[PDB]
């Protein structure tokens, strides 16, 4: 596992997408 | 390129085979301009801030597409979004319903970055990550820049320059550990992430 948890912000809101 | 015959012939297969998938010459060259202009027109606003975390070195703003004169950045997202609903049951195991607003970053030199990360280690539900590339002439020996993805599994490195008109996806989970190495020139780029919608009800859990 090479993997941190550093990760970008996911932001503030979330689109609704397909269904 | 077919646009939806793309995802299937291509993308689909890639992603699922290798972790990784490159799409060069997305629109083309009047239509990547004009997104270039787009972003450094809200460049010169001055509402860019420092980029977060859930070390980088960039600085964004986030664009929903319905904002007057980034109609070009908006036809671009309809585009992946068409793409992704269209392979919707065929990538992986993963069901696409939702995705964030549109990540516009820029490195602005100065041998700035991103530290070794993973855009999804705690399942906060992303599932998959696309960057489009808009830096025209790029020269990654002298401009550094670059993103260096660590597969799992793989014994190989995955290097992406940051080409103009150039599409990126992947894998956000810790299948693919990146890390954007120092840049000396200003290094622009458009983000959007997915999200799987179980993960994405377990994730409120
Ligand atoms: O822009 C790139 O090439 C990579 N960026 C990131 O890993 C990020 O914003 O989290
Ligand atoms: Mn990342």
């Amino acid at each position: 596992d090479a993997c941190t948890l550093l990760a970008p912000a996911a932001g503030d809101t979330i689109i609704s997408l397909c269904f | 390129l077919p646009a939806l015959k793309l995802a299937l012939e291509y993308i689909v297969p890639a992603m699922n085979k290798h972790g990784i998938c490159v799409v060069d010459d997305f629109l083309g060259k009047e239509t990547g301009q004009q997104i270039g202009d787009e972003v450094r027109a809200l460049h010169d606003t001055g509402k860019f801030t420092d980029g977060q975390l859930v070390i980088r070195g960039d600085k964004i703003t986030w664009i929903e597409g319905k904002e007057p004169g980034c109609e070009t950045i908006g036809l671009l997202m309809s585009s992946m979004d068409d793409l992704i609903c269209h392979c919707n049951g065929k990538l992986g195991s993963y069901k696409i319903n939702g995705r964030t607003k549109a990540m516009v970053a820029c490195y602005p030199g100065n041998g700035t970055g991103y530290v070794r990360h993973c855009d999804n280690p705690n399942g906060d539900g992303r599932c998959v990550t696309c960057i489009y590339y808009l830096n025209k002439d790029w020269d990654a020996k002298v401009s550094g820049g670059i993103l260096r993805i660590f597969p799992e599994g793989k014994a190989q490195f995955a290097d992406i320059e940051p080409k103009f008109d150039r599409l990126l996806f992947f894998w956000s989970d810790r299948r693919n550990p990146h890390e954007v190495q120092p840049a000396y020139a200003t290094r622009y780029a458009i983000t959007v992430w997915y999200f799987d919608a179980d993960e994405r009800a377990a994730a409120k859990v």
